[PDB]
């Protein structure tokens, strides 16, 4: 099996800047390296064949380069609608696909605001509690999110999602949802959401007394 | 050989 | 224009067979090797199939070799690929992607793609979801919109009046093999005992639609 890795997995640049992004083969591929651009939720468009060939209607922005085993892609200027994911693909041995380098939109950093929600009257009728916490336009991406429950640090039973780069100021938001049962949320008091990120000094906590 | 041209020539 | 359109993709039980299909149009199918490539959600792209020009040589990934199997009508300008037995891992956007022939003594990067099928592995029933408020100079509030099958939900806020400040996370499969998903705003605080807050939730394929009004 020949395997393709690609560095970075993320990349943060700004429009008009450079930049040049890494894949290696487990072993010799030859030439047999493409590139393709994808954004969320489309179909992967081709790039760059056989290495370095532009393929037709590929603006000239984009050059590949290498042999072997190191392979590179550059974008000599960010454009716009460049910030997207790209992959590289070996086609000498099977097919098989890096991991992704995510070009994302640089920006100041931003630390977030953070929110709690108990959960509501209504859903308690029904016998299971939901927690909410929510981490609004922040920026990098890396955050840390925690719930403690009387102070005992709670493990399995939360879920994150997060937004896409908010398209006006490039920021992103964050939810936790601590998810309980009626009788466990009523066994304890204080419900606290603690969050790490580079904007903050010091870990942030908001809670509440059930 | 997978990797051999898949088309019609 | 050349065009693939893939098509089939659906919510079907684990265990159980689905048969989906690629149309091609504004180029000679029958000239191309034509690949099956798929997504997982959240994941990378993972080849998945190669069939020759006139459905002679067949290629699989070990993934899903033994359980499905590629096959052509050029005559219909069709492709296909039967999957048997599927596992919850087969969950995934199906492409198929033509051989862009590029060179003809090597197969080649895959030039021409389909917009994709969606096919979910999963033996959830369909449920309209629960809509629960995140009660509240900025104040956040919210609709938590709990245990809903299969996908999509829309929220809008204030019958879509309210568009500044929404933040309408991604769907995450509970381990109940239910999607949940909120939608919060930030708004001012000095309104929030005038202003009414509605989160106009619409779960489309269980014909629901709810209003919850969202107070302090």
């Amino acid at each position: 099996d020949i395997q393709v890795t690609q560095s970075p997995s993320t990349l943060s640049a700004s429009v008009g800047d450079r930049v040049t992004i890494t894949c290696r083969a487990s072993q010799s591929i030859s030439s047999w390296l493409a590139w393709y651009q994808q954004k969320p939720g489309k179909a992967p468009k081709l790039l760059i064949y056989k290495a370095s060939s532009l393929e037709s209607g590929v603006p000239s922005r984009f050059s590949g380069s290498g042999s072997g085993t190191e392979f590179t892609l550059t974008i000599s200027s960010l454009q716009p609608d460049d910030f997207a994911t790209y992959y590289c693909q070996q086609y000498n041995s099977y097919w098989t696909f890096g991991q992704g380098t995510k070009v994302e939109i640089k920006r100041t950093v931003a630390a977030p605001s953070v929110f709690i929600f108990p959960p509501s009257d209504e859903q308690l009728k029904s016998g299971t509690a939901s927690v909410v916490c929510l981490l609004n336009n922040f920026y990098p991406r890396e955050a840390k999110v925690q719930w403690k429950v009387d102070n005992a640090l709670q493990s399995g039973n939360s879920q994150e999602s997060v937004t896409e780069q908010d398209s006006k100021d490039s920021t992103y938001s964050l939810s936790s949802t601590l998810t309980l049962s009626k009788a466990d949320y009523e066994k304890h008091k204080v419900y606290a959401c603690e969050v790490t990120h580079q904007g903050l000094s010091s870990p942030v906590t908001k809670s509440f007394n059930r | 050989n997978p990797n051999a041209n898949p088309n019609a020539n | 224009q050349v065009q693939l359109v893939e098509s089939g993709g659906g919510v079907v039980q684990p265990g159980r067979s689905l048969r989906l299909s690629c149309a091609a149009s504004g180029f000679t199918f029958s000239s191309y090797g034509i690949h099956w490539v798929r997504q997982a959600p959240g994941k990378g792209l993972e080849w998945v199939a190669l069939i020759w020009y006139d459905g002679s040589n067949k290629y699989y990934a070990d993934s899903v070799k033994g359980r499905f199997t590629i096959s052509r009508d050029n005559s219909k300008n069709t492709l296909y690929l039967q999957m048997n037995s599927l596992r919850a891992e087969d969950t995934a956007v199906y492409y198929c992607a033509r051989d862009g022939g590029h060179s003809t003594s090597w197969s080649n990067a895959f030039d021409i793609w389909g917009q994709g099928t969606m096919v979910t592995v999963s033996s959830a029933s369909t449920k309209g979801p629960s809509v629960f408020p995140l009660a509240p100079g900025t104040a956040a509030l919210g609709c938590l919109v709990k245990d809903y099958f299969p996908e999509p939900v829309t929220v809008s806020w204030n019958s879509g009046a309210l568009t500044s400040g929404v933040h309408t996370f991604p769907a995450v499969l509970q381990s109940s093999g239910l999607y949940s998903l909120s939608s919060v705003v930030t708004v001012p605080s000095s309104s929030l005992g005038t202003q009414t807050y509605i989160c106009n939730v619409n779960h489309k394929p269980s014909n629901t639609k709810v209003d919850k009004k969202v107070e302090p």
